[PDB]
C-alpha cells in the first residue's frame, strides 16, 4: 500500500517537475521526489544504506544550486496555475483510488527484502550491509576503486583550472 | 547565590529522564516485559517471527509446560 | 625572555613590541596552546571562577541604590518655618534656566508681599541640573530626592505651582536634611 | 521505516496544529501599508533582496561537493574490515585517505582553499 | 629549516602527520602480526560450517582453547 | 508485528516529542539564569515564584503577539519553513538511544547527518523567503556554513564509529563499559564541541543568525510563532548535540540519572562557551573547518585505521 | 582499556554466535517440514484452480518447463511471489514487511 502511494507521489511530483519554469520550483520538486525515491529504493534492498548515502549526495548537491540560484536568476516571477493544481489534484485521488482497490501481491516488487529471503540462506544472517558493499574493497574490484580515487582527484583538477579563483567573484553582469 | 541555577536544570535532569523510566513502566503495564525484542540482527526478528507464530503474544513465553509427558 | 624590536624611550610603554620566540622550548609551548587550547580553557576558567560569585543585583524596589546628599532630582518649592512659601518672584532662576523650562509671572500680593502668580516648570525641558538651585537667594527652589516620578501622559510632566507647593509640603524632611548636611559646600 | 514515515507524518501535523494555533490565537491588527515593508535598518531599501549575490567561494563550494562523494565511499569500510582480506583493506584505506591528503594539501598549495578577492 | 615553520605556523598539521605516521607503522605492524600466523583460518567461524574428515579443509581447523 | 508495539511506539515517541519541548522551554531558562551567572548579573526572578514560570511568560507573548504579513516576501514559503524545522529538530530525536526498543536505528549516523543536513535546508529557506537582505545574508551564512562543517562532522563521525564497527549507537554502550571515550578522543572532544556549535549555530559561530553583524540574521522578518518555532528548532538542536556528546565521549547508558545530569552539564557547556568566547568570521570558519580539523580528521582516521588494523590481529 | 573492552564485546558477541548456532539446526529443520507440506498444498490449490484454464499444466508456464538442464526429480526453490500466490495481502505484509514496520 506504501509503495503504491510512493509510485502515485512519484508520478504527481514528475508532473509537477515537467513543469515548473522557476529553479527552486525545480528544487522544491526534486526535494520531495529525492525523499520519494529514497524511500523506494529502500523497499527494494535488504538494508537500508543506499537510501542515506544517495540523501547525502542529492543534498550535498543542491545546497550548492541554491547559491548558483541566488547568484544567477535571483530575481524571477512564480506563476501559480489553477490548471496544474486541479491536474496533480485529479490524478492524484484517482491513483490513491486505483492503489485502493488494486492487488497488493500483484503490483508489489518481486526484488527481495530482508524477510523476502528464505531461512536457508546463512548469507542472510551477517550484519546487514556487510556482503553488499563488500566487493568495493575486496581483490577483484579494488583497482575500480583506485580509479576512482584517482578520478575524483582529476576532477578536483579539472574544477581548479576552469574555475580561475584569481579573475574574481561571479554574478550576474560581472 | 549561585544555587538559584539549580532550580531549572534538575526539571531538563527529571523530564529527560521521562521518556526512558515511563516505558521501564508502560511495557511493564502491557507487554509484561520491561524490554521489547530488539530488531538489529536477521536472527532475532526470525526468531520473532517463531515466537508470533506460536503464540499470539509474542512475549509471552512457553515454557516446559507446553512439552507433553511421554 | 623574548626581544625588543624597538628600543622604548624613558616614559613610554610600547605594546605589540616584543619578537616572537623561534626557540624549540617557546614553539612547543605556543603549539601546545594551539592544539589543545590553553587560552580558551583559561578563559573558561576565568568564567567558572565567576559563577561562583555574589551577585551585584538589588532587589528593586525592596533594594535601592546608593544616592549622595547633593543628588538632583525633582525641582520642588519650599517653606518658611513660619509656613509662608520662600520664592520671591525674582526670576533669577529662570534667567539661570539654560533649556527656559521655568515662566514666572507676578505681581503684588494682597498684604504687600512680593509673591508669585504662576511657577511654571517644564519637566520635560528641564535638565535636572541644579542652576536655580544655586542661583535661588533664598533657597526656594531645590532638587528633591524623588526620581520616581514617571508619569502615563506628557501633561503631567509640566508642573504647575501647585504641584511644586505639594512636592516641597511632601518632600520637605529629605530636603531640609539635604540642606542641612550640603549648606556648607556650596 | 513504515512507522517512521507515519511518525513524521504526526510529527508534521503536530507541527502545523501548533503553528495554526499560533496564527489563531495571534492578535489580529489591521494591516498598515508600512508595516509590512522589509526592514533595511528603518529605512528605504533601494535594492530588492532578489538582487544577484556575488560569490566568492564557488570553487570552495564545487570541492565541497567532490569532498562529499568522496565521503560517501569511505563510510563502507567499518563493516568490511571483519569479512575481507587485510592487505587488500589496509591498501585501498591508507591508499584512500593518503591521496584526499595529497589533494587537499595540494589545493592548500597553491591557495585554492582562500575565497576569491 | 621547513619542520621548524610548519611547527610555528601549523602545529595541528604536524601533529596529525606524526598521528598518521603513528598509524601506518601500527597498521604495518597488525598487517604483519595478522599474517604472521594463520590469521585467515580464524578460530571462531560465521555460519555454521561442518567438514568431512576426507575434506582438505578439516585438518586446517584450529584447536585453541577459549 | 504485535499490536502493541506499534501503541508503545507511538506512545513513548509522542512522550519524547512533549518531554523534548518543555525540555527546550527549560533549557531557555537554564541559558537565561546561568548566563547571567556567567556575568556578575542574575537570571530571571521576579516572574512566577523563582522565575521557573518564566518560558511560560515568554511562551504565551509569542503566541498572541501579531503575525507579520510582509510585503515583498513569498509568504507562502515564509509560512511553512519554521514548521519544517521544528519538525525536523523534533524529528531527529527518533535516533536516540533506548535501552528498550524505541526503534531499530541500525544506521544512526547517517540518519543524524541526514536530519542535520536539512535542518539548516530549514534555515536558507527561511533566510530566502523573508525578503529582506539581512534575511538573504544570513542564509547565505548558514549555507557556508553548512559546506563548512558538513565533510568535517561527517569524518570525525566515521573515526568514533570505527572504535565501535557499526552504526548502531546502542553498541556505544557495550564498548564503553570500563570507561568512557573521553580519555581517547579530548582532541575531538574539542573538535566535536567546535563542530556542534556550528551545527546548532551558537558562539562562536553564529553567522546564521547575528546581533551585530547583521540584525537577528534570518530571523529579522519572522515574529510571533515563527520566531517560537525557529527558537524551539535551534534549541532542539542544541539539547540533541549535547545527548551526542554525552552518548559518543561518556557513558552511554540511559537507566542512570548520572546520564541526565551530564547531559544538563554539556548543555551547561553549550551555555558557557557562548558567555565567554567571541564570534569569529565565517571566512576564519571556511580557513578553518577546512585547513585544520578536516586535516585532523583525516589524519587521527589514519590512526584509528592502524589502531583497528592493530588491535584485529591481537584477537 | 578499550583494548580490554574490545576483548570483552568479542567474547560477549562469540558467545551470542554460539547460541544462534547452536539454536539454528532445529529452526531449519521445522522450516524445511512446513515447506514441503505447504508446497504439496500450492500444488494442490494450483490443479484444483487451473482446471477450466485448457493449455495450463501443473507447474509449467502452458506446457513449456520453466527449467531445462536439469534432473527429473530436482527442486528448485520457488520465488516469493509464488510461495504466496494464493493468500491475501497480510501474508505478504505479514511476512515481507517486518523489518519496514519494526
Ligand atoms: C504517459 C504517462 C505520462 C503522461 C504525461 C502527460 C501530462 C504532462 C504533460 C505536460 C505538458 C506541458 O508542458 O504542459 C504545460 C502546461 C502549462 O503549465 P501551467 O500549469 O500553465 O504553468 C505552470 C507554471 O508555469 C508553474 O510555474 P512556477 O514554477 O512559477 O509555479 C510554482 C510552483 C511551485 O511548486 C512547488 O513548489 C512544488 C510544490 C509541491 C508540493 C505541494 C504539496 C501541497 C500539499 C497540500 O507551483 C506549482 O507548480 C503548483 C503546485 C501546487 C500544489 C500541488 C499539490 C498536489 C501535488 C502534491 C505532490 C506531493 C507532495 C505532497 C507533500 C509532501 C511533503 C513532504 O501544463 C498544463 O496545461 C497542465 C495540465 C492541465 C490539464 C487540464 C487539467 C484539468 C482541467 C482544469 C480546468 C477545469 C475547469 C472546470 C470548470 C467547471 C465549471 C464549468
Ligand atoms: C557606544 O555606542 C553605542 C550606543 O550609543 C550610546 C547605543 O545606544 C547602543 C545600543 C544598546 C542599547 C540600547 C542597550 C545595550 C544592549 C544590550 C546590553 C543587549 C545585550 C544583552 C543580551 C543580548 C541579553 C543576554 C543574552 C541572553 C540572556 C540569551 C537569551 C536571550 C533571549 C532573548 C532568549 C529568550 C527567548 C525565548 C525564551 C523565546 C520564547 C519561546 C519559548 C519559551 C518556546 C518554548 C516552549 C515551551 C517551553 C513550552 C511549549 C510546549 C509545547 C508546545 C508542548 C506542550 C504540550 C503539552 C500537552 C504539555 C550600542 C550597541 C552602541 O554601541
Ligand atoms: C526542505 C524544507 C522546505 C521548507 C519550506 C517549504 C515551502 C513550501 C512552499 C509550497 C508552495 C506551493 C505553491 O503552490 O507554490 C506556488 C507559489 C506561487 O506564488 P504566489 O505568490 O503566486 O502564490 C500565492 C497563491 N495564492 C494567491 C492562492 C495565495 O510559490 C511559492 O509559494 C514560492 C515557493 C518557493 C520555493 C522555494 C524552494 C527552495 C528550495 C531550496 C533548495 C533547492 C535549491
Ligand atoms: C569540563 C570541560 C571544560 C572545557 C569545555 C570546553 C572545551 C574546549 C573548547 C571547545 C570548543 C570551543 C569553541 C570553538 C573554538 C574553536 C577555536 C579554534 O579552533 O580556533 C582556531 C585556531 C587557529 O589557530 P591559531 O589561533 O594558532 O591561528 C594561527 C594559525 N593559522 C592562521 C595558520 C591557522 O586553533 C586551531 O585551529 C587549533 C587546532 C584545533 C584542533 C586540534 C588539533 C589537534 C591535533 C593533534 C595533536 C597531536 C599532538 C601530538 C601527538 C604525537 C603522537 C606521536
Ligand atoms: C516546577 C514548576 C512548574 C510550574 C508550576 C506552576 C507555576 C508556579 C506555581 C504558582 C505560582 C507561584 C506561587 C504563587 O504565586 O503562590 C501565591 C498563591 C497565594 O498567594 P495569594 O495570591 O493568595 O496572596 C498574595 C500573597 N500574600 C498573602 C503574601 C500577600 O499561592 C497559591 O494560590 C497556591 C498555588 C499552588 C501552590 C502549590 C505548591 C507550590 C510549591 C512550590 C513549587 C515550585
Ligand atoms: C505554553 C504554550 C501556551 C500557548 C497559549 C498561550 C496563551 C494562552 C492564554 C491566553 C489566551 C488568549 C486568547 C485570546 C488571544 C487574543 C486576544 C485578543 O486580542 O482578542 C481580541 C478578540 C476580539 O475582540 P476585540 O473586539 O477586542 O477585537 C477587535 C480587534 N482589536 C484586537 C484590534 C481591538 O477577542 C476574541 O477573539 C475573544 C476570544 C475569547 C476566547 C479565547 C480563547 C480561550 C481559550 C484559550
Ligand atoms: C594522479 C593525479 C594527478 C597527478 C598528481 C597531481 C597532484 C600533485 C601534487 C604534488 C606536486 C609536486 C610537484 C610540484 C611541486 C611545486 C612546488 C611545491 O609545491 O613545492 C613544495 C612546497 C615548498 O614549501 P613552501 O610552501 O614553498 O615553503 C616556503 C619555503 N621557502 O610546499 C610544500 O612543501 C607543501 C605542499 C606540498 C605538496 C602537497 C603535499 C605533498
Ligand atoms: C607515507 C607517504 C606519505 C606521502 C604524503 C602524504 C600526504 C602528506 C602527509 C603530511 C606531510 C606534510 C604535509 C605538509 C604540507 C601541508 C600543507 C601546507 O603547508 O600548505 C602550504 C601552506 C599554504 O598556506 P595557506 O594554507 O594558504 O595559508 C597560510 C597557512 N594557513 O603554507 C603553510 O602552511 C606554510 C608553512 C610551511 C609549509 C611547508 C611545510 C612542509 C614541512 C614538511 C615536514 C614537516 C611536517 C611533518 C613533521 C612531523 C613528521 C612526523
Ligand atoms: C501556562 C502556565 C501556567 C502556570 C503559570 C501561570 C499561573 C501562575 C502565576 O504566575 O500566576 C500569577 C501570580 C503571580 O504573579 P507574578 O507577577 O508572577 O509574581 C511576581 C512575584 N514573584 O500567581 C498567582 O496569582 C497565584 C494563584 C494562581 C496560580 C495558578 C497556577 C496554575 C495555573
Ligand atoms: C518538504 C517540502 C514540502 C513542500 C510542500 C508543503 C505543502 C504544505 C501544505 C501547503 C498548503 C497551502 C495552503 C495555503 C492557504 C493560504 C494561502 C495564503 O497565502 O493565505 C494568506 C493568508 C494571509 O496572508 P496575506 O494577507 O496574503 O499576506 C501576504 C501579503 N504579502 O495567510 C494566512 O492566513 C496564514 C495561514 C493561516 C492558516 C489557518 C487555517 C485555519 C485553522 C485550521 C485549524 C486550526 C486548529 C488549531 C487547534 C486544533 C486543536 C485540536
Ligand atoms: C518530510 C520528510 C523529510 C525528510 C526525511 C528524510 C529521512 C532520511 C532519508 C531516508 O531516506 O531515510 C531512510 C530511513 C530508513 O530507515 P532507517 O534505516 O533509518 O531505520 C529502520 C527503521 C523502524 C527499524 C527504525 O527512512 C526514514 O528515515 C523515513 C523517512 C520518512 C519520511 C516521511 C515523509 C515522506
Ligand atoms: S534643574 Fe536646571 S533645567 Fe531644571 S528647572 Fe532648574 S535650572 Fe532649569
Ligand atoms: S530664584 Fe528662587 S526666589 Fe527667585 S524667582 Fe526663582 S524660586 Fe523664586
Amino acid at each position: 500500500m506504501i509503495q503504491l502511494m510512493l509510485y502515485s507521489l512519484i508520478i504527481t511530483t514528475s508532473i509537477i517537475f515537467l513543469n515548473m519554469i522557476h529553479p527552486l520550483a525545480l528544487g522544491l520538486t526534486l526535494l520531495i521526489q529525492t525523499i520519494f525515491v529514497c524511500l523506494l529504493t529502500g523497499l527494494m534492498t535488504k538494508s537500508f544504506w543506499y537510501s542515506y548515502i544517495l540523501f547525502l549526495i542529492f543534498l550535498g548537491g543542491m545546497l550548492v544550486l541554491f547559491i548558483y540560484v541566488t547568484s544567477l536568476a535571483s530575481n524571477e516571477m512564480f506563476n501559480l496555475s489553477m490548471k496544474l493544481t486541479l491536474f496533480s489534484s485529479l490524478i492524484l485521488i484517482f491513483m490513491l483510488i486505483l492503489s485502493f482497490i488494486m492487488d497488493k501481491t500483484s503490483s508489489s516488487l518481486f526484488l527481495m527484502n530482508n524477510d523476502m529471503q528464505s531461512i536457508i540462506n546463512m548469507n542472510s544472517y551477517f550484519m546487514e550491509n556487510s556482503l553488499s558493499l563488500n566487493k568495493l574493497y575486496n581483490f577483484p574490484t579494488n583497482f575500480i576503486t583506485i580509479l576512482l580515487m584517482n578520478y575524483l582527484l582529476i576532477t578536483l583538477i579539472v574544477i581548479v583550472k576552469i574555475t580561475k579563483l584569481f579573475k574574481g567573484p561571479i554574478r550576474m553582469m560581472s | 547565590m549561585w544555587f538559584e541555577i539549580l532550580p531549572g536544570a534538575v526539571i531538563i535532569t527529571t523530564l529527560l529522564s521521562v521518556p526512558i523510566y515511563a516505558m521501564y513502566g508502560l511495557d511493564k503495564l502491557m507487554i509484561g516485559n520491561a524490554f521489547r525484542r530488539n530488531m538489529d540482527e536477521r536472527f532475532s526478528r526470525v526468531m520473532y517471527q517463531r515466537d508470533f507464530r506460536l503464540t499470539d503474544n509474542p512475549y509471552k513465553m512457553n515454557g516446559l509446560e507446553q512439552i507433553p509427558d511421554e | 625572555e623574548p626581544k625588543d624590536i624597538v628600543e622604548v624611550p624613558k616614559g613610554y610603554v610600547y605594546v605589540n613590541n616584543k619578537e616572537l620566540s623561534m626557540e624549540f622550548a617557546d614553539i612547543t609551548d605556543r603549539a601546545a596552546s594551539t592544539m589543545f587550547f590553553g587560552e580558551l580553557l583559561r578563559g573558561f576558567a576565568v568564567t567558572l571562577a565567576h559563577i561562583f560569585k555574589e551577585p551585584a543585583t538589588i532587589n528593586y524596589p525592596f533594594e535601592k541604590g546608593p544616592l549622595s546628599p547633593r543628588f538632583r532630582g525633582e525641582h520642588a518649592l519650599r517653606r518658611y518655618p513660619s509656613g509662608e512659601e520662600r520664592c520671591i518672584a525674582c526670576k533669577l532662576c529662570e534667567a539661570i534656566c539654560p533649556a527656559q523650562a521655568i515662566t514666572i509671572e507676578a505681581e503684588e500680593r494682597a498684604d504687600g508681599s512680593r509673591r508669585t502668580t504662576r511657577y511654571d516648570i517644564d519637566m520635560t525641558k528641564c535638565i535636572y541640573c541644579g542652576f536655580c538651585q544655586e542661583a535661588c537667594p533664598v533657597d526656594a527652589i531645590v532638587e528633591g530626592p524623588n526620581f520616581e516620578f514617571s508619569t502615563e501622559t506628557h501633561e503631567e510632566l509640566l508642573y504647575n505651582k501647585e504641584k511644586l507647593l505639594c512636592n516641597g509640603d511632601k518632600w520637605e524632611s529629605e530636603i531640609a536634611s539635604n540642606l542641612q548636611a550640603d549648606h556648607l559646600y556650596r | 521505516m513504515f512507522s517512521i514515515i507515519f511518525i513524521a507524518l504526526l510529527i508534521l501535523l503536530i507541527t502545523t496544529i501548533v503553528m495554526f494555533l499560533a496564527s489563531i490565537l495571534s492578535k489580529k491588527a489591521l494591516i498598515d501599508r508600512e508595516k509590512s515593508s522589509p526592514f533595511e535598518c528603518g529605512f528605504d531599501p533601494k535594492s530588492s533582496s532578489r538582487l544577484p549575490f556575488s560569490l566568492r567561494f564557488f570553487l570552495i563550494t564545487i570541492i565541497f561537493l567532490i569532498f562529499d562523494v568522496e565521503i560517501a565511499l569511505i563510510l563502507p569500510m567499518i563493516i568490511i574490515m571483519k569479512y575481507s582480506n587485510i592487505m587488500i583493506w589496509t591498501i585501498t584505506s591508507i591508499i584512500f585517505i593518503l591521496i584526499l591528503l595529497i589533494g587537499l594539501y595540494h589545493e592548500w598549495n597553491q591557495g585554492m582553499l582562500n575565497w576569491s578577492n | 629549516s621547513l619542520l621548524k615553520r610548519a611547527w610555528n605556523e601549523i602545529p595541528d598539521i604536524v601533529g596529525g602527520s606524526a598521528l598518521a605516521l603513528a598509524g601506518i607503522v601500527m597498521a604495518t605492524i597488525g598487517v604483519a602480526n595478522y599474517y604472521a600466523k594463520d590469521g585467515d583460518n580464524r578460530r571462531y567461524k560465521l555460519g555454521y560450517v561442518v567438514y568431512r574428515h576426507d575434506d582438505p579443509r578439516a585438518l586446517k581447523v584450529r584447536n585453541d582453547e577459549d | 508485528m504485535f499490536y502493541m508495539e506499534f501503541i508503545l511506539s507511538l506512545i513513548g515517541s509522542l512522550l519524547l516529542i512533549i518531554c523534548v519541548l518543555v525540555s527546550v522551554a527549560f533549557l531557555t531558562l537554564l541559558e537565561r539564569k546561568v548566563l547571567g551567572y556567567i556575568q556578575i548579573r542574575k537570571g530571571p526572578n521576579k516572574v512566577g515564584l523563582m522565575g521557573i514560570p518564566q518560558p511560560f511568560c515568554d511562551a504565551i507573548k509569542l503566541f498572541t503577539k501579531e503575525q507579520t504579513y510582509p510585503l515583498l516576501s513569498n509568504y507562502l514559503s515564509y509560512y511553512i519553513s519554521p514548521i519544517f524545522s521544528l519538525f525536523l529538530s523534533l524529528f531527529v530525536w527518533m535516533c536516540m538511544p533506548f535501552f528498550v526498543k524505541l526503534y531499530s536505528f541500525n544506521l544512526g549516523g547517517l540518519f543524524f547527518l541526514c536530519c542535520t543536513s536539512l535542518g539548516v535546508y530549514t534555515v536558507m529557506v527561511a533566510g530566502w523567503s523573508s525578503n529582506s537582505n539581512y534575511a538573504l545574508l544570513g542564509g547565505l551564512r548558514a549555507v557556508a556554513q553548512t559546506i563548512s562543517y558538513e565533510v568535517s562532522l561527517a569524518l570525525i563521525l566515521l573515526s568514533f564509529i570505527f572504535l565501535i564497527g557499526s552504526y548502531n549507537m546502542i553498541y556505544f554502550f557495550f564498548y564503553q563499559v570500563y570507561m568512557w571515550f573521553l580519555i581517547i578522543l579530548f582532541p575531538m572532544a574539542l573538535v566535536w564541541v567546535s563542530i556542534s556549535l556550528a551545527e546548532t549555530n551558537r558562539t562562536p559561530f553564529d553567522f546564521a543568525e547575528g546581533e551585530s553583524e547583521l540584525v537577528s540574521g534570518f530571523n529579522v522578518e519572522y515574529s510571533s510563532g515563527g520566531f517560537a518555532l525557529i527558537f524551539m528548532a535551534e534549541y532542539a538542536s542544541i539539547l540533541f548535540m549535547s545527548m551526542l556528546f554525552c552518548v559518543i565521549f561518556l557513558g552511554c547508558d540511559v537507566f542512570n540519572l548520572l546520564f541526565y545530569m551530564k547531559l544538563t552539564f554539556i548543555s551547561f557547556v553549550f551555555i558557557w562557551v557562548r558567555g565567554t568566547l567571541p564570534r569569529f568570521r565565517y571566512d576564519k570558519l571556511m580557513y578553518l573547518a577546512w585547513k585544520c580539523f578536516l586535516s585532523f580528521s583525516l589524519n587521527y582516521l589514519l590512526f584509528f585505521i592502524g589502531f583497528k588494523i592493530l588491535l584485529f590481529s591481537l584477537l | 582499556i578499550y583494548y580490554l573492552t574490545a576483548k570483552k564485546v568479542k567474547r560477549d558477541e562469540i558467545e551470542m554466535r554460539s547460541a544462534q548456532n547452536v539454536i539454528f539446526p532445529i529452526l531449519v529443520a521445522e522450516r524445511d517440514r512446513e515447506f514441503l507440506r505447504q508446497l504439496r498444498r500450492n500444488r494442490d490449490e494450483e490443479a484444483e484452480l487451473m482446471k477450466n484454464v485448457p493449455g495450463w499444466e501443473v507447474g509449467t508456464w502452458y506446457g513449456e518447463p520453466v527449467f531445462k538442464t536439469l534432473p527429473e526429480d530436482t527442486l528448485v526453490t520457488p520465488i516469493f511471489k509464488e510461495f504466496y500466490a494464493h493468500s491475501d495481502w497480510k501474508s505478504y505484509a505479514k511476512r515481507a514487511h517486518l523489518k519496514l514496520w519494526s
